[PDB]
């Protein structure tokens, strides 16, 4: 049946119908249209007339213009043949290849996995990073959220990510980018094609890249993470193999459901944000799991607003993740990169059981001392260092040891750190700390242990300085 | 006729309600009778929601309405170089009419992945700091964000005057179109400054497009996307432009004045939902195309102002969040006499490396680790000779304005701070001995300054003969 | 907060809990400071009455100016006159809690009512000076001022 | 952030930066840096180093309290916004 | 059920603050005004109303019970927010537990100085 | 066309217009009313209904009674015969001294010069005040903030710059009270009787006032600043002069438009303002600039909300400032007058491409003299101020001669003062404080520059007080 | 009636602060439009024409006169709020108490720093 505009506002659009009403989720395609331009059914308004949202620019409509019912929710190719190619939120090709001869297509709407096909399964998944491989090891087959306001350190980071563990990955990933830079996606593309990941000519490419960076409509940036997840989902049920899925900021989904839920004709609940916040998310990041037929290691970037963690966004993020990394701008201002807080940053496997006594007990051996110079600060402020105890002065020349020792130059940052990167491994890691903490290195000066990989590496550049 | 007419049946708030235009597209072009013109903002089952592009007071009840059966656009071309227009496109210097042929709409959606390439191409702005520590490349988006009277305004304005040493060429691929939108600002200033962009003899390889304090909101909304079609021609068309939106931090409030008025919810500072979006697609446009679509590009160096240097506020985190760097302009700096003010630990440019000439990367690339090690100690013999350093090289960025250096003129500048010979020099002194050091060079060294501008690098024969002009001068230098 | 605010002008005397106060484990944990009533006035409790509280009052915010002063100096800089005030601000900040017969469960102690002569006899002495050779201590949680040396007492004997 | 607690620490830092300023001055007329620390660990120089201190204590409370207030009033201006954004939805909910 | 026939049961609302959440998300779509921090008018009833069902019987009703751990989430740890302070003001007594004392090594991170029982002695075994 | 009041809801008043409908910012008269009742438009509702603002009480107003259209929107007396006289909101002479009998009337809402009608010159609008000419000089068609409270020579500064931009400029001026307390305004109008600018026989009178008193309703406090504005106006465009407006509380303006947009039920912005907050002060602001024929500089001053500049009010007029007067207790104290602060005042056009290198140089000699013997007040006093080095002893002493220097009898202190007021030109401050640095005047008392005009003076009191 | 019969009169206003709270109560249950605080946008226009009002009339009117002392409750001192703000700026002066003068011994409690006349000595004789 032929279903015609009523109204159009940004990107909701009115499309009453006249017999054979689409239900919700369905997919109706405006016709007259010189590209595909979907609308997604998000209600019924009554009197036949649905309101939808559109997944892509919605000027030149005209009202009475005819919509069509697909008679289904946005299907998207799943299947080997997406790895290596580019594709938007409705599964379009966007890499100038050609289509993608797919055999199954998938909805990018489903129903989370059931409580009885979650996975229990908690094993480490070192990052040669150590601060995460430290304080917040990720897991595999967990849910890593890394929190970061505007330029302190996410990208970086995924990327860091992406080359410390997708390469040594030994199955598919998918990369899911969600209203960032375009130019972004144009670096990680030829990044991939330059290391091999991605190889346009033989068919050995090991990623899918899912796109609707921040020059896209919201209702667009609101549905890419339901795609790219939704690739992530048939290679790990429909082909139970391990699933990478890095999502550069699922937090312009939110956002971006905030741009149309005004248009919705829902009132707004705090901060602007729509009512359905919570749950709209909670139906997404629940599908992004591992379950008993598959495994998926997810890395989400999420983006601060305004550099504020109580941001209703962010902070509905943290219960959906069993680590988090998070990155501040006081830190990333004090040169320390990556700017990850020690004290704020969690892993749902930092346990003794999980990672062994000398790991957990050094990690909170570091949250402790790095606490207690944290709570001295207001101190060191006011009356500086005379005013502290012999055993204060000690504490706090330990912290920034080990606060830079925190630090580590990465490959995909050589170019600001100006210092060749570095893959920590986790007992160098441990050993390093330990020391620092047992007061091994109380004699070395603060800036040898910046910027360094090993603690061996400390010591070297201590000599270096004489 | 209600099928491409209609009548006004309300106009209040700074939305017209139409009657009819039952054929109107959304984003589309209306006219009024008053000849005003407005968009198909809202499109409903009974009227239409037409923001208006100008003062809505001479808008009545009753009012004809007409389609003009398109989707906003602007003029745009090489023709409008050397000129001033409104939003709309309305040329506003009394020259007359535009040589116009060709029209763009001003919500073109930017290029995908596809058609882009790491920035690579210099977008030399004359100055000293930025194109040393800081380096810009053509396509890229560098955010100037600083408070009131900072020096904002100055970053962008020494850089389009600095184009002109490129243009007046003969390589169509290193010339730069300029593209300068006033969004807020006073009359005056923008008077002020075409007037002086006119004395730089700049405004003809420059398009000034204007939406000042006096122009309704939706005007000031539309502008920077106005001027980014005209830029976007230059772009896809092989050519090199550098488009500012003097400040989007004035665009943001006056698109929140229309969505408050539009009652849609308010979020933090009362701005819309969308106020990222806002910036976020205009300046996705700003770009490098690469060579299979043109090879041209847009670089856009987006303003916004601070409140008391609050770089966390709503509005300057998003665009931040948008634009690859940002150049802070510390307050503090400026009334202490840094000027320019640019707040080089906290500055970056994301991607303006690769882009940056062969002969900075030289000398700047161990500039900018002296300063850090002088950020980082500011007796004993080793760090005296780091703050010596350190406060010479922040003398050397100093830099008056109207007066763009030349590359190669910089590294010949810095070339002397780096190597040293500023060592045994006095501060109070490095600025008088940089005037005069510099215009020793340009004078008696054309071939030096030349092979440096032609190789883009200081090659060993370049350097040596450098080092001979830089302590031959000393000697003969008036304390 | 509105709610609060409004109900003030409603009332002939209030009584104001602070947590600041409780947390100093002092109860009732009434503001000194900022309880306040209409009859407080001399020619209606009398002079002696209305001086000794204004007295305790005055002598409690002087001590809330020497807290600043001291978070920074220590207890040594203070004139032998401004850190005899403290010392007896202390003193007098703990003669004010009280063990409620109602409270027993909590404090453990046997609720006492203090009759109002025997109130401001006991903050007049302790204003007076006469109890600075007495522990602080002594004065928390007791009834009439003398349970205050006896306690003092069994205090020094238990040393 | 809560206008409670910067309120808080505003006054408790502009009390502290007053009795610094304060003891700046009776040092200048005679804590003392490092000067007992030094000696320990191994007048004119006392009060030398306490005037110091006093001065850098002092400056380091009003940079500090100059950004309190910043953010004080950013706060404060924000939560005007926040009952004000409140008190319509209730309206434009009716 | 066990409260009324004899029996002791333990309940544990792990989270009220996302219970608030979804209640809040609810009304909106029901169309009620919304209200601070955008929740309902009975935000406080949503909690009062479940919390006072936790209770000891009498012998006469079968002497049976059922205690209430509701646990509630604070950001920027301010116990002095809406819902924090909606349930506070309604339980007797709270477990207060904070970061700082978590990174100290206080674990578990119970900061004894906010931490209450409105029952105290009452409720302890003679050699504990 | 005649309307009938259809609706009144406090200060605002929706009419019926049945055929001819008034354009918006029309002013329509009321009809059966002692006073005059101007409602001037501001919505065409529908329905042949318009919304309007009440410029004064709406107590009375029945549905139904009459309502003319007036044709244009409020119109006032414009041209000579209005200096000396106060006006009303809507134009009528409040006085008392009768009718305003005037040839020429104009509307308070006219469009700011267009872009062509812009001057590009710089050029400086010399006060003959020594502080402000010399350290932040009245940007000629610029906007000068002027700060400070009351009892601190405001009242005085205002009619001196009356006189002497009279004097040395033919220029007239207004004076638009911008919620003026009733009290201040008489106060005012009398003391300035007292002073010259204001003659109530002979035509000398050099200033036009204009009074929006804080009993009058929002609508009227918020076009006020319009009135006195359409009234400069005229001696710009039609006597090609170079007025001076004064707009005492441009805040009090703002203010006034918040309420204004809140009675018309418009969602407030941040901090409670009126989203129209930045246009509302472009719309008037920008009329106020250099044109070809003459240009209008105007002294508005400034209330900053909670001390707060960052608050919208202020920070939304900064835009518009060249400049700031600063007033200051701590100077008016010393007995410095004008207490015009000499390091808080400042200006934009103070720079050397614009008030020339030489005048230049002066301003910042004198202002780094200043702000190094403001640092020098501690050593002086603890210190002592007899180990004072020879560079360190001279300082102290110039920047006193400077620092007095700065003084200056007005004109209009005459009436008290018994001394005749002094009206330096640019040429003579440079020269004088330019002197005073080389050290030229060394051998001379303090006192001798205090309260003078040129140098000269200076040298001249100095012999004779020995 | 007295200030325009020659005779001089004070008027005490308690609380503005509380009329305001009533005034608003009306505007919101009529529906008008609120604002900052919830209070109309004529608040202002409530106290100003009422403020106003008061006078030093002319000896041709009488001489009379019309004194006013409203009274206004700020919260925590806060006198950058709405109706304080308002106030304020519509009078003549203020003479500011506080807590801390008071327990402190200082009564009455005024703070001559923050207090203000701006008829200063206009109204004071010679003697004072
Ligand atoms: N590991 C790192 N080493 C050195 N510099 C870093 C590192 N991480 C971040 N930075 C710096 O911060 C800048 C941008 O960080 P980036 O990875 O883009 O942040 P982001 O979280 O993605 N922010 P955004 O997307 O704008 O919200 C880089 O240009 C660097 O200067
Ligand atoms: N490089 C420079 N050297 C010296 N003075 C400078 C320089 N750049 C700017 N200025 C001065 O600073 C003033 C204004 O700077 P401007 O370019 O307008 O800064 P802005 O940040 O854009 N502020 P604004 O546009 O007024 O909000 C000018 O009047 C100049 O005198
Ligand atoms: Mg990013
Ligand atoms: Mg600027």
């Amino acid at each position: 049946t032929t279903g015609r505009i009523v109204a159009v506002i940004g990107a909701v659009v009115d499309v009453q119908f006249d017999e054979g009403l689409p239900p919700i989720l369905n997919a109706l395609e405006v016709q007259g249209r010189e590209t595909r331009l979907v609308l997604e059914v998000a209600q019924h308004l009554g009197e036949s007339t649905v309101r939808t949202i559109a997944m892509d620019g919605t000027e030149g409509l005209v009202r009475g213009q005819k919509v069509l019912d697909s008679g289904a929710p946005i299907r998207i190719p799943v299947g080997p043949e997406t790895l290596g190619r580019i594709m938007n939120v409705i599964g379009e090709p966007i890499d100038e290849r050609g289509p993608i001869k797919t055999k199954q297509f998938a909805a990018i709407h489903a129903e989370a996995p059931e409580f009885v096909e979650m996975s229990v399964e908690q094993e480490i998944l070192v990052t040669g990073i150590k601060v995460v491989d430290l304080l917040a090891p990720y897991a595999k087959g967990g849910k890593i959220g890394l929190f970061g306001g505007a330029g302190v350190g996410k990208t970086v980071l995924i990327m860091e990510l992406i080359n410390n563990v997708a390469k040594a990955h030994g199955g598919y990933s998918v990369f899911a980018g969600v209203g960032e830079r375009t130019r972004e996606g144009n670096d990680l593309y030829h990044e991939m094609i330059e290391s091999g990941v991605i190889n346009l000519k033989d068919a050995t490419s090991k990623v899918a890249l899912v796109y609707g960076q921040m020059n896209e409509p919201p209702g667009a940036r609101a549905r890419v993470a339901l795609t790219g997840l939704t690739v992530a989902e048939y290679f790990r049920d429909q082909e139970g193999q391990d699933v990478l899925l890095f999502i550069d900021n699922i937090f312009r989904f939110t956002q971006a459901g905030s741009e149309v839920s005004a248009l919705l004709g829902r009132i707004p609940s705090a901060v602007g944000y729509q009512p359905t916040l919570a749950t709209d998310m909670g139906t997404m990041q629940e599908r992004i799991t591992t379950t008993k037929k598959g495994s998926i290691t997810s890395v989400q970037a999420i983006y601060v607003p305004a550099d504020d963690l109580t941001d209703p966004a962010p902070a509905t993020t943290f219960a959906h993740l069993d680590a988090t990394t998070v990155l501040s701008r006081a830190i990333a201002e004090l040169g320390i990169y990556p700017a990850v807080d020690p004290l704020d940053s969690t892993s749902r496997i930092m346990d003794p059981n999980i990672v062994g006594s000398e790991h957990y007990d050094v990690a909170r051996g570091v949250q402790k001392i790095l606490q207690d110079y944290k709570s001295l600060q207001d101190i060191i402020a006011i009356l500086g260092m005379d005013e502290l105890s012999e055993e204060d002065k000690l504490t706090v020349s330990r912290a920034r040891k080990i606060q830079r020792f925190l630090s580590q130059p990465f490959q995909v940052a050589e170019v600001f750190t100006g210092h060749l990167g570095k893959l920590v491994p986790l007992k160098e890691t441990i050993k390093g700390f330990q020391q620092i903490l047992a007061g091994e290195y109380d004699h070395l000066p603060e800036q040898a242990f910046y910027m360094v990989g090993p603690i061996e590496e400390a010591v070297a550049k201590a000599d270096k300085l004489a | 006729d209600l099928e491409e007419t209609g009548r006004v049946l309300s106009i209040g708030d700074g939305i017209a309600r139409v009657h009819g235009l039952r054929n109107v597209q959304a984003e589309e072009m209306v006219e009024f009778s008053s000849g005003l013109k407005g968009m198909s903002l809202n499109l409903e089952p009974d009227n239409v929601g037409v923001v208006v592009f100008g003062n809505d007071k001479l808008i009545k009840e009753g009012d004809i309405v007409k389609r003009t059966g398109a989707i906003v656009d602007v003029p745009v071309g090489e023709e409008l170089l050397g000129r001033v227009v409104d939003a709309l496109g309305n040329a506003i210097d009394g020259k007359g009419p535009i040589g116009s042929k060709a029209r763009r709409r001003v919500g073109l959606k930017a290029p995908g992945i596809i058609p882009r390439i790491s920035v690579r191409e210099p977008m030399q702005t004359g100055i000293k700091a930025v194109d040393s520590l800081v380096p810009i490349g053509r396509g890229q988006r560098e955010l100037i964000i600083g408070d009131r009277q900072t020096g904002k305004t100055s970053i962008a304005i020494d850089t389009i005057i600095n184009q002109k040493r490129f243009n007046d060429g003969t390589d169509e691929k290193k010339k730069l179109y300029c593209i300068y939108v006033a969004i807020g600002q006073k009359r005056s200033t923008v008077a002020q400054l075409v007037k002086r962009l006119t004395d730089a003899d700049a405004m003809k390889y420059t398009i000034v497009v204007s939406a000042t304090a006096s122009d309704a909101a939706p005007l000031q909304y539309l502008a920077p996307y106005s001027g980014c079609s005209m830029g976007e021609y230059f772009r896809d068309n092989g050519k090199h432009a550098l488009i500012i939106y003097d400040d989007l931090s004035k665009q943001a409030v006056a698109y929140r004045q229309m969505s408050l008025l539009l009652r849609r919810p308010p979020g933090r500072e009362a701005y819309p939902g969308d106020v990222f979006y806002l910036h976020s697609r205009l300046l996705e446009r700003a770009a490098k195309m690469n060579d299979a679509f043109g090879g041209g590009s847009l670089t856009a160096l987006p303003v916004i102002e601070t409140q008391a240097g609050d770089v966390s506020a709503y509005i300057p985190t998003n665009v931040i969040s948008i634009t690859d760097g940002q150049i802070f302009l510390e307050t503090e700096l400026f009334y202490k006499g840094i000027r320019p003010a640019i707040n080089v630990g906290l500055s970056v440019s994301r991607v303006g490396s690769a882009a940056q000439t062969r002969a900075m990367k030289q000398v700047a690339g161990t500039m900018k680790l002296e300063l850090a090690q002088y950020r980082e100690v500011a007796l004993d013999a080793a760090t005296q000779q780091l703050l010596s350093r350190g406060v010479r090289l922040t003398e050397l960025l100093k830099q008056g304005q109207y007066s763009p250096m030349a590359i190669e003129e910089q590294v010949a500048v810095i070339y002397a701070g780096v190597r040293g010979y500023l060592d045994k020099l006095e501060p109070s002194k490095i600025t008088k001995f940089e005037n005069a050091f510099l215009s020793h060079v340009i004078s008696q060294h054309q071939a030096l300054l030349g092979k440096i501008r032609t190789d883009g690098k200081i090659s060993e024969e370049s350097d040596a003969k450098l080092k001979e002009i830089v302590t031959n001068f000393l000697a003969g230098f008036e304390a | 907060d509105p709610a609060p605010a409004t109900t003030f002008a409603h009332l002939d005397a209030t009584t104001v809990l602070s947590r600041a106060i409780a947390e100093l484990g002092i109860y009732p944990a009434v503001d000194p400071l900022d309880s306040t009533s209409r009859i407080m006035d001399p020619n209606i409790v009398g002079s002696e009455h209305y001086d000794v509280a204004r007295g305790v009052q005055k002598i409690l915010q002087d001590y809330k100016s020497l807290q600043d002063i001291i978070a920074i100096l220590g207890m040594d800089e203070l004139s032998e006159e401004d850190k005899l005030t403290v010392s007896r601000a202390r003193k007098i900040q703990r003669f004010l809690s009280q063990p409620f017969q109602v409270a027993e469960v909590f404090t453990g102690h046997l609720g006492k009512l203090v009759p109002l002569k025997e109130t401001i006899k006991g903050f007049q002495q302790i204003l007076a000076g006469e109890y600075d050779h007495l522990p602080e201590q002594a004065f928390y949680m007791v009834g009439p001022i003398e349970e205050a040396v006896a306690k003092a007492d069994k205090l020094a004997e238990e040393h | 952030a809560t206008l409670k607690d910067i309120t808080r620490r505003l006054k408790s830092i502009k009390n502290i930066q007053k009795i610094t300023k304060s003891m700046k001055m009776v040092a200048a007329a005679k804590l003392c840096g490092a000067i007992h620390s030094s000696v320990a660990k191994q007048t004119t120089s006392e009060q030398s180093a306490r005037m110091t201190a006093m001065d850098n204590a002092s400056k380091n409370a009003s940079e500090m309290i100059d950004k309190l207030t910043l953010t004080f009033n950013r706060t404060r201006q924000a939560v005007i916004t926040k009952e004000l954004i409140e008190i319509i939805s209730g309206a434009a909910a009716l």
